[PDB]
């Protein structure tokens, strides 16, 4: 079943690979080559999944936990029930995530626009394989990396970030969260100027972009315009997200003592070191 | 206990926010079809809303959604298969036909009004005192096709004025009359202005204004629609 | 390689926009700024005009009061040296009153005092501007959108700075100012709580925040990718549907099944983001007033 305008749309074209072959919907889903890939991944990680849901003994969904390989296997594998399935596992959403960004590629093609969608996409994966391959990696071992369960990630979240005293002295960390906030506001921002113009008071007519700069302009002197907020939302978010990889590829590697010590390099600078007064000294 | 209270309301409202945000996103291009146009048996769990109606400015009238969907166009397509869900073959040349990537929406045939009322774009000419501020001018520059033809020359820059910003190129053909290209689909380059969607043979092809101080929001649509479509359908002709 | 529009390449300017009318009192609107050529890359480069007005005037003021009282306290922290100020700039902190003092306004300036004088500016600030954004939008004609939303990051700064202060008993329990203090009282905050993971609005606001990072990011990309359409003129694509419009829809009805419009992905947006601060001013509200440890209410699931 088609939207009222979609018709039009659904021409053959745009498959990166085997041409006419996989190139039609199922619903309003296109498939395409990377649309099976996509499903064969996920299909297999899931089924894996439910099987470590077997091996570990638990049909709840909050308790379900897939761990990768203890740090004494190293980067080598690792029997199955012991983070074989993590590392296949891994392997599948890798190729799922992929995937799914390439499909979205072939549709983008399809419809004549941009590719700036699954370039942003992009960046969460990178995330991601920060967390469970490029991290892991060059600390030596899977066991670094994060388990697949709903709570259980959320301790290796406290653990990982508590190693470290409080992990929020990591300085990319406060830049990247910087950038989630903001962008949060942006978002809020953008949402409600966007919908004040058009809903504006009972009986008014819409109002205009004219209106929506000039709304900001009276209320802080400057606005971004129409272009730009689209350009901020992006670059706030995928900033958010760069810096979040970067906060960890960081931490283990080439900082492991407490973040919060690593802020003496500022204190300890030798033109104001000794100056007695203040917290320091 | 309290906070058990407030998280499973916040839950129920959750659940009615859900409702009501995804009836509002179907305020255009429901009721789902068939291929055919019919409406389709399956429509999913939620229900249109009740409809709305914004009072647009300018005496430009009202729209109301959900409303009658429908086309108001030809359509140049034809069923490659015998059940649902195959691509749809184009039955003429897709990018003057208006399909697939080259398609356009058969908008209101009047230009976008400014706060004022007046025309929001305005070949720079005619829009005062506008001028370039920062980056290379592209006015005067010859335009390349992705076949690395020569397929004429930037005569202005069509601009929106309340918002200040550069949105076509008119471009200049060996006959004599221009077409607008927008801006979004072309590199300014030092020595040129280059246009990979299109081959050179193909920009005659860009629908035509009707008047050459403004542009309809049909018009914007035909033209943008065109110059996308060249990316797929000028393949044969890049070349890069 | 394909032109992207993160960047523009050519920037246009003509005359000072002064903007629309509408029922401003045109008395109080200052005159434009300059323009910023460097700004014109990724947005618009004209600063200005701005409004003021008596609400304006309050707000700016109580908010340099509520700025320089702290950096009066942070000097005197400093023993007035430029030096030690620049070196120790985040770790002073103007602290709120002990515990002793409860909710009184007793405590001595050094000890507290001068903390509910830089959260009074605060207060007096924040509020006076909220009510500026309802006022802007009135003069023009337009929609109440922002100050409601607006009033959502409210909400959780009023529970943290006043409203959970008051219903525990004291202000001592309140946030202070300063860089590395008040990283310091967040994460004294969670222990103290047995660890905010385990309170059901943390992980809420948290879902809505990546939520909102995710979203705007679909839709920054999705806008960019059909601005070869006209698609940022979002309200002309609103009452009158192009294919802009269409090609958006349907990118993501192919890839993930269902879709927006023009106009319902802002209520997406808007809703996505209120909510961040929505859930987390409740989940903080209720922390200490009626849940002194989420681990532990959490075993109960309830
Ligand atoms: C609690 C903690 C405290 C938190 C306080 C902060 C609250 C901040 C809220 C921010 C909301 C921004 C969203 C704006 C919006 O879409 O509505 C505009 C709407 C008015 O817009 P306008 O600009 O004045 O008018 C311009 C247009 O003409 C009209 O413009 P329009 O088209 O945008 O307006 C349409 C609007 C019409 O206006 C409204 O009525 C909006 C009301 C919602 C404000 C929710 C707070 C939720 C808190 C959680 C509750 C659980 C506790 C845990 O309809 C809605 O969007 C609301 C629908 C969603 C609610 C779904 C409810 C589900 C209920 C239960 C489930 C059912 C069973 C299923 C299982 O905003 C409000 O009225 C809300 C402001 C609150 C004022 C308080 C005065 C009362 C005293
Ligand atoms: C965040 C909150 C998001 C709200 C989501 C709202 C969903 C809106 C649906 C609105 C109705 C709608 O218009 O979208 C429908 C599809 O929805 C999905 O499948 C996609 C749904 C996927 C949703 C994801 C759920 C998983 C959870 C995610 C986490 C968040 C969940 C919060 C709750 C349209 O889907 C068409 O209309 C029917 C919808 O009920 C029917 O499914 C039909 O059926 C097809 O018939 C064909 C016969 O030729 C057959 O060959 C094909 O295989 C069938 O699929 C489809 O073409
Ligand atoms: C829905 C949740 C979301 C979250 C993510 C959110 C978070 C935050 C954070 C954070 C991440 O911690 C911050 C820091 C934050 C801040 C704001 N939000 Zn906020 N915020 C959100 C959402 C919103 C929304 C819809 C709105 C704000 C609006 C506002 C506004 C509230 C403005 C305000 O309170 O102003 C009063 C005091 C002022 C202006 C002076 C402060 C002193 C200053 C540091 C001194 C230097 C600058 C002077 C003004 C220069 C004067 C020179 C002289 C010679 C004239 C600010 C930008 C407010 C706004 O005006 O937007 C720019 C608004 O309308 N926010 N906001
Ligand atoms: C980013 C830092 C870190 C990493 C390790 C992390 C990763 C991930 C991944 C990943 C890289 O694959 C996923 C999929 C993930 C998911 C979650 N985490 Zn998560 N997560 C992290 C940290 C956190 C923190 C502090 C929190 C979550 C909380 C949550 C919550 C809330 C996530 C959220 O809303 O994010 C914004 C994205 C939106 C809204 C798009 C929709 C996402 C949808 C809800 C995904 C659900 C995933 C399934 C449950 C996984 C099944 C896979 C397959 C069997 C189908 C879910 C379970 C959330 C929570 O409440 O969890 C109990 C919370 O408080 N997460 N989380
Ligand atoms: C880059 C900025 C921003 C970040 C902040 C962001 C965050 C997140 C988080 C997070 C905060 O945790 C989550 C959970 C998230 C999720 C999504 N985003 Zn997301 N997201 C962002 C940006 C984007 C962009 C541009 C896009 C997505 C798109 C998507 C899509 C991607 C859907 C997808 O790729 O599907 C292919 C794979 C499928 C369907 C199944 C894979 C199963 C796998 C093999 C087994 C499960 C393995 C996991 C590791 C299990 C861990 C669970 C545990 C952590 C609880 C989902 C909804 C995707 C989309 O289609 O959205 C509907 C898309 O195009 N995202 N996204
Ligand atoms: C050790 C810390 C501990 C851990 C467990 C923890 C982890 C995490 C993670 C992770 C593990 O990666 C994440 C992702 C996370 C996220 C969150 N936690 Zn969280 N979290 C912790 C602890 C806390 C604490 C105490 C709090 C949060 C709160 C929250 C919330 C906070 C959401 C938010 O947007 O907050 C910022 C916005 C605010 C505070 C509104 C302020 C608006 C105000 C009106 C503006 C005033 C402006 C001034 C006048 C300045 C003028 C500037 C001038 C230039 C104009 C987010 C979702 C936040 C909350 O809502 O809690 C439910 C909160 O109070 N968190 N949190
Ligand atoms: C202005 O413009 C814009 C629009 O329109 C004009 C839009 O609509 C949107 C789209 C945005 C929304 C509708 C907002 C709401 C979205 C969220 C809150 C994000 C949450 C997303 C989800 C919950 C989606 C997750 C669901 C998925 C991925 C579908 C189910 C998964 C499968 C079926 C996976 C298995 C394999 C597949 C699909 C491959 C297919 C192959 C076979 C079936 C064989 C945006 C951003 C926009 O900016
Ligand atoms: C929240 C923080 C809000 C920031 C507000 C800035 C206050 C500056 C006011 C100074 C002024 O009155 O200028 C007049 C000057 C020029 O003087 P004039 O305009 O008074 O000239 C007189 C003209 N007659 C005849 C008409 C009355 O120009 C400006 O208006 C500059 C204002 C630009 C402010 C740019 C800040 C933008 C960044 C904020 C975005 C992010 C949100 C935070
Ligand atoms: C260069 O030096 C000069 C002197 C020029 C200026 C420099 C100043 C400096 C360096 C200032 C630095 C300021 C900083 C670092 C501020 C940091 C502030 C932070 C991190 C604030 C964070 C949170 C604040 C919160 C949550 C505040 C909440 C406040 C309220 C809810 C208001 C509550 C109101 C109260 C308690 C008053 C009650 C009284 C009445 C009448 C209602
Ligand atoms: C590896 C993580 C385990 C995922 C479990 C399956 C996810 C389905 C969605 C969770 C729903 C939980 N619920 C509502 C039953 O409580
Ligand atoms: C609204 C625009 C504000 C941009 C600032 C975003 C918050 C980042 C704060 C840390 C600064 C780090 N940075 C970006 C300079 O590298
Ligand atoms: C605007 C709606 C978008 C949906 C995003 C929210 C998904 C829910 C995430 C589950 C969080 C579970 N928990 C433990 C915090 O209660
Ligand atoms: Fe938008």
């Amino acid at each position: 079943a088609l939207l009222s305008f979609e018709r039009k749309y659904r021409v053959p074209g745009g498959t990166l690979v085997g041409g006419n072959l996989f190139d039609f919907w199922v619903g309003p889903f296109y498939v395409g080559f990377f649309g099976v890939a996509t499903f064969f991944f996920a299909a297999l990680g899931i089924i894996l999944i439910a099987w470590s849901a077997v091996l570990q003994g638990t049909w709840n969904p909050q308790l379900i936990s897939v761990y990768p390989p203890a740090l004494e296997y190293g980067l080598g594998g690792a029997p199955l029930a012991k983070g074989g399935l993590w590392q296949i596992i891994t392997i599948c959403a890798t190729g799922a995530f992929v995937s799914w960004a390439l499909r979205e590629v072939e549709i983008c093609r399809k419809l004549g626009i941009g590719y700036h969608i699954p370039f942003a996409f992009a960046f969460a994966i990178l995330a991601y394989l920060t967390l469970v391959l490029f991290r892991p990696v060059m600390m030596g071992a899977w066991g670094y990396a994060f388990p697949y369960g709903i709570w259980t990630h959320l301790d290796w979240v406290s653990n990982t970030g508590y190693t470290y005293g409080n992990f929020h002295y990591n300085p990319a960390h406060m830049i990247a969260i910087s950038f989630f906030f903001t962008n949060a506001l942006a978002l809020a921002l953008h949402g409600a100027l966007v919908l004040s113009a058009a809903n504006p008071e009972k009986g008014k007519e819409m109002r205009t972009p004219d209106h929506e700069d000039t709304f900001f302009r009276d209320l802080v002197g400057y606005s971004i315009g129409t272009l730009g907020i689209h350009r901020l939302g992006l670059l706030l978010s995928l900033s958010a997200v760069f810096f979040s990889a970067l906060c960890m590829i960081i931490t283990g590697t080439i900082w492991f003592d407490q973040w919060v010590d690593w802020w003496q390099w500022w204190v300890k600078l030798p033109w104001w070191a000794n100056i007695p007064g203040g917290i320091n000294g | 206990d309290l906070a058990s209270l407030a998280i499973y309301s916040f839950w129920i409202f959750l659940a009615g926010l859900i409702y009501y945000l995804q009836t509002e996103n179907m305020r255009e291009g429901y009721p789902l079809e068939n291929e055919d146009g019919t409406p389709a048996a399956n429509q999913g769990p939620f229900p249109l809303p009740k409809p709305k109606t914004f009072i647009l400015p300018h005496g430009r009238g009202t729209l109301t959604v959900p409303g009658p969907e429908s086309e108001d166009r030809p359509i140049a397509l034809a069923r490659t298969a015998v059940s649902e869900g195959f691509p749809h073959a184009p039955t003429g040349d897709p990018m003057k036909d208006g399909v697939g990537p080259a398609s356009w929406v058969a908008r209101r045939d009047l230009p976008e009004l400014d706060g004022h009322g007046h025309n929001k774009i305005k070949p720079m000419k005619a829009a005062a005192g506008f001028h370039v501020s920062a980056g290379k001018n592209p006015i005067g520059l010859p335009v390349r096709g992705c076949d690395l033809e020569i397929a004429g020359k930037v005569v202005d820059i069509w601009v929106d004025i309340p918002e200040q910003m550069a949105r076509f190129l008119e471009v200049e053909l060996k006959d004599g009359s221009t077409r607008l290209l927008p801006m979004q689909m072309v590199k300014v380059q030092s020595n040129r202005v280059h246009v990979n969607a299109l081959s050179s043979d193909l920009f005659a092809g860009i629908p035509t204004i009707k008047s050459p101080t403004e542009v309809t929001l049909l018009e914007e649509d035909k033209i943008c629609g065109y110059v996308a479509g060249g990316l797929m359908y000028a393949a044969p002709k890049r070349k890069s | 390689a394909e032109y992207q529009n993160i960047f523009s390449q050519v920037q246009v300017r003509g005359p000072a926009d002064l903007g629309m009318t509408e029922d401003v009192n045109l008395a109080n609107r200052s005159g434009v700024g300059p323009f910023s050529t460097l700004l014109g890359w990724f947005g618009n480069a004209q600063l200005g005009p701005i409004y003021l007005g008596s609400l304006g005037v309050l707000s700016l003021f109580s908010g340099l009061m509520w700025f320089f009282t702290i950096g009066i306290w942070f000097w005197y922290q400093a023993g007035w040296n430029p030096a030690v100020f620049l070196r120790d700039l985040f770790f002073f902190s103007l602290e709120p009153p002990a515990p002793e003092y409860g909710l009184s306004f007793a405590a001595p300036l050094k000890e507290g005092g001068l903390w509910l004088i830089a959260s009074f500016f605060m207060f007096v600030a924040v509020w006076s501007w909220w009510g500026r954004t309802y006022l802007r939008a009135q003069a023009l004609g337009m929609g109440k959108h922002t100050a409601w939303a607006f009033l959502s990051a409210i909400w959780l700064w009023m529970v943290l700075g006043f409203i959970r202060p008051i219903l525990m008993g004291s202000w001592s329990e309140a946030v202070p100012y300063g860089i590395f203090s008040h990283l310091d009282w967040t994460n004294n905050f969670s222990l103290v709580h047995g660890n905010l993971f385990y309170n059901p609005f943390h992980g809420l606001s948290i879902a809505f925040l990546y939520g909102s990072a995710h979203l705007f990011a679909m839709h920054g990309a999705t806008i960019l990718a059909v601005s070869r359409f006209g698609g940022e003129r979002e309200l002309e694509q609103i009452a009158d549907r192009g294919t802009a419009a269409e090609r958006a829809a349907l990118f993501w009805r192919w890839t993930m099944g269902f879709n927006a419009t023009m106009e319902g992905i802002h209520r997406w947006a808007i809703w996505m983001a209120v909510l961040v601060t929505l859930t987390g001013g409740i989940g903080i509200l209720l922390s200490g007033t009626v849940v002194d440890n989420w681990y532990v209410w959490g075993q109960n699931h309830g």
